[PDB]
């Protein structure tokens, strides 16, 4: 038995941390659930971090599964501070096509990984004189190293062939091109995998025509995760897509890319399959492949028999319907 | 007659170009072009002249500059140069649905209107600490307004009904919402036009599932020109779109997309159809507007009857026998 440390969240994410505690429990899941309502605390001074609680726990554990969380209202949110105090720098976000839930994009399987630690994160804007705004954006050659040879990590560990750079190194001639840079030496090692470069308007111009070409995609954080929300669009939007942010000291924390949805955070509507998807991301990452196969397929059958879907998907069944379900057929 | 300068550019450009003749010696079209060259010299002669011929004309049409991403970042874009330099500050592009080409999404009719001299454009990058590269972009109140000033009047004058601002102003809160908010300033201007903003990450995901829902899209000159090449993509690709690119005084138009087609250059494939009509909205912003219907209607009827598609749109035809349907077509009217 393995213990993870489960962040339940707000808005919908006690209902959808539920439902997957539920399904692992089903499928007899060797996993343990170590609670951790995080909000944010002041330290050392004014100083922003997460309770000393929450850090323990991460930090022994190293496998964690979050819900989503809040923006705060007054000018840090948790989401930045679990980034920084963990060293969260790969952002996986793989796309696949749910063969129940058809959209006009049925060949997707995608993983974008992304760099989780500059660009916009690196960020600062500033009024230079009134009516000019400059912003400031950062990117490094270890950085840049570091998602590069991560992607070819895990192009080799989850059987990809293919990966991508993607670029706009016309115009960011200096930073793209020391992502590529980086990217190119990695290539060299990993020879296994065949390498390409595109650019970014050329990714998204044949996407959109056709998603079966690309694999893996690796990009810096330039534009933030605009293009995994295009992938995400293709194969049914937030409610289905899974999410891991991999870090420093074998850290990895899985979640929805999907927010709190306030609206409908009132009881039992909110599709936890996003949730469950990052749950067995998780799975997959800590060698588990029986009970995440088990899950997954239980999962996807319940969405390809259609009825007891969620809301967002077309039924009109409520999400611990979804969820008993698939607790059902994964029983089998 | 009117003078226009001609820039063939790169790769599908050239042969493209003389298609484009070809079609309005037949249509008596009162248009001479005066050509000039930009190579792929580091030298900057070649652009600056280019720039010195646009003044004169105030008109152009133009093929595709290559941009070699590998040369000293001392080399900056040839296009954007040309963009910044004649104050292009509107680029506008049509994504419209083809009847005839059927693609996974029907009825779409997106004007997109993007700011064409700020924001990517007036990047600088420094390595002023060893493998720390830094990028400063600017984003101002007047160059903002005139872009939404811009996309409202055209919005108000081809009868649309809504304009949506699409934007980061939830993570860049000062400069996209300085954008924010200067469209805000001209949509009070403007009480016939439905006033809608969306972020950007939920423009792209709203594209592939729901694309029917938007009318006018104006934006910064940001996130890597997505929302443009994802809207290219819809209605079937880079061989149908045509986009231009206005200032005060000057005008340059081109296909809407910068692919040059190197891959695929003198083998009579290329679809012709973008670059015939960026003519036509040339030729609408010379006034001279009957010569601009009649080869459009005659590009669009010839869309129409599928032996005339070339193969990036699943056809099997050449440019040289659509460029045949076109000009017989413009014969019979
Ligand atoms: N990784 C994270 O923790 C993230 C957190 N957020 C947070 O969420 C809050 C609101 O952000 P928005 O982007 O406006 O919310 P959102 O991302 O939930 O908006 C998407 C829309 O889809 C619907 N939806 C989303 N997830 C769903 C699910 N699982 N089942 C059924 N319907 C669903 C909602 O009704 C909502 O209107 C913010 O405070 C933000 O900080 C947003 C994105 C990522
Ligand atoms: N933002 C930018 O500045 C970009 C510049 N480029 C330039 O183009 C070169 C690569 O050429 P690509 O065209 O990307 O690929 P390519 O050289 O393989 O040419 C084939 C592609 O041309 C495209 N195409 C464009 N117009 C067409 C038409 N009228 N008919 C048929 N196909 C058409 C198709 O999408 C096809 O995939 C690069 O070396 C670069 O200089 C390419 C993409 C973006
Ligand atoms: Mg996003």
């Amino acid at each position: 038995v393995q213990t993870v440390t489960l962040i339940p969240g707000d808005g919908i994410g006690p209902e959808i941390s539920a439902a997957v505690m539920k399904i692992f429990d089903a499928a007899k899941a060797p996993i343990q659930w170590e609670e951790r309502n995080v909000t944010a605390i002041q330290g050392p001074g004014g100083k922003w971090m997460i309770p000393s609680e929450a850090k323990e726990s991460m930090d022994k554990n190293k496998m964690g599964l979050k819900g989503p969380l809040k923006t705060p209202i007054a000018a840090p949110s948790m989401n930045l501070l679990l980034r920084k105090t963990f060293d969260l720098y790969a952002n996986v976000r793989p796309c696949v096509s749910i063969e129940g839930y058809k959209t006009p994009y049925t060949d997707v399987n995608i993983v974008t990984i992304r760099e989780n630690t500059e660009g916009e994160y690196s960020g600062i804007e500033h009024v230079i004189v009134d009516g000019v705004v400059q912003s400031i954006k950062l990117i490094t050659e270890g950085a840049s190293k570091r998602i590069a040879e991560f992607a070819f990590e895990y192009a080799r560990n989850n059987h990809r062939s293919n990966v991508t750079a993607v670029h706009k190194a016309n115009i960011m001639r200096m930073s793209d091109g020391l992502f590529l840079q980086k990217c190119r030496e990695v290539a060299e090692s990993c020879k296994d995998i065949k390498f390409n470069e595109m650019y970014l308007d050329t990714v998204c111009l044949n996407m959109v025509q056709d998603p079966s070409q690309f694999d893996v995609l690796v990009m810096p954080n330039l534009y933030g995760d605009i293009l995994s929300d295009l992938c995400a669009g293709l194969i049914g939007g937030l409610g289905v897509t899974p999410s891991g942010n991999i870090g420093a000291n074998g850290v990895a924390i899985f979640e929805s890319v999907h927010g709190t949805a306030p609206d409908i955070a009132g009881k039992d509507m909110a599709n936890p399959t996003a949730l469950l998807l990052s749950a067995v991301m998780m799975l997959r990452h800590m060698g588990l492949f029986d009970h995440a196969a088990r899950i997954e397929a239980a999962c996807f059958a319940t969405i390809k028999d259609g009825k007891s879907l969620t809301k967002d998907l077309g039924g009109n069944a409520k999400c611990s319907d979804f969820t008993e379900e698939i607790c059902r057929r994964v029983k089998d | 007659r009117h003078t226009v300068t001609m820039i063939p550019g790169d790769g599908i450009g050239p042969e493209l170009m003389l298609h484009v003749k070809s079609v309005f010696r037949h249509a008596c079209v009162p248009v001479d072009f005066e050509e000039v060259h930009v190579s792929s010299n580091a030298d900057e002669e070649d652009i600056r002249n280019a720039i010195m011929a646009i003044r004169r004309n105030r008109v152009a049409l133009k093929g595709n500059i290559e941009t070699n991403h590998n040369l000293p970042p001392s080399h900056k874009s040839r296009n954007n140069i040309l963009r910044t330099s004649l104050d292009l500050y509107a680029n506008v592009i049509h994504c419209k649905s083809l009847p005839g080409v059927v693609t996974r999404h029907k009825d779409i009719d997106i004007l997109i209107v993007r700011e064409n001299t700020e924001g990517e454009y007036s990047s600088l990058e420094h390595e002023s600490v060893a493998g720390v590269v830094e990028s400063l972009k600017i984003i101002t109140k007047a160059k903002s307004l005139r872009i939404a000033e811009y996309a409202f009047k055209l919005a108000q004058e081809s009868g649309r009904k809504k304009v949506t601002a699409v934007h980061k102003a939830n993570i860049m809160k000062l400069g996209d919402g300085l954008f924010l908010q200067c469209c805000r300033e001209v949509a009070a201007r403007y009480p016939q036009i439905t006033f809608e903003n969306m972020i950007v990450d939920n423009t792209t995901m709203q594209l592939v599932s729901r694309p029917q829902q938007f009318d006018v899209m104006v934006m910064p000159n940001l996130y890597g020109n997505i929302v443009n090449n994802v809207c290219a993509g819809l209605v079937g690709g880079p061989g149908l779109v045509a986009g231009a690119n206005y200032g005060h005084v000057y005008a340059v138009f081109e296909t809407a997309t910068r692919n040059t087609g190197k891959s695929i250059a003198n083998k009579n494939i290329a679809n012709p159809t973008a670059t015939l009509l960026a003519s036509c909205m040339m030729l609408d912003h010379l006034k001279l507007h009957s010569y601009a219907t009649s080869i459009r209607k005659a590009v669009l009827a010839s869309m129409d009857n599928e032996n005339m598609h070339t193969p990036d749109i699943g056809g099997q035809g050449t440019t040289s026998e659509a460029i045949q349907d076109v000009i017989r077509h413009i014969r019979v009217i």
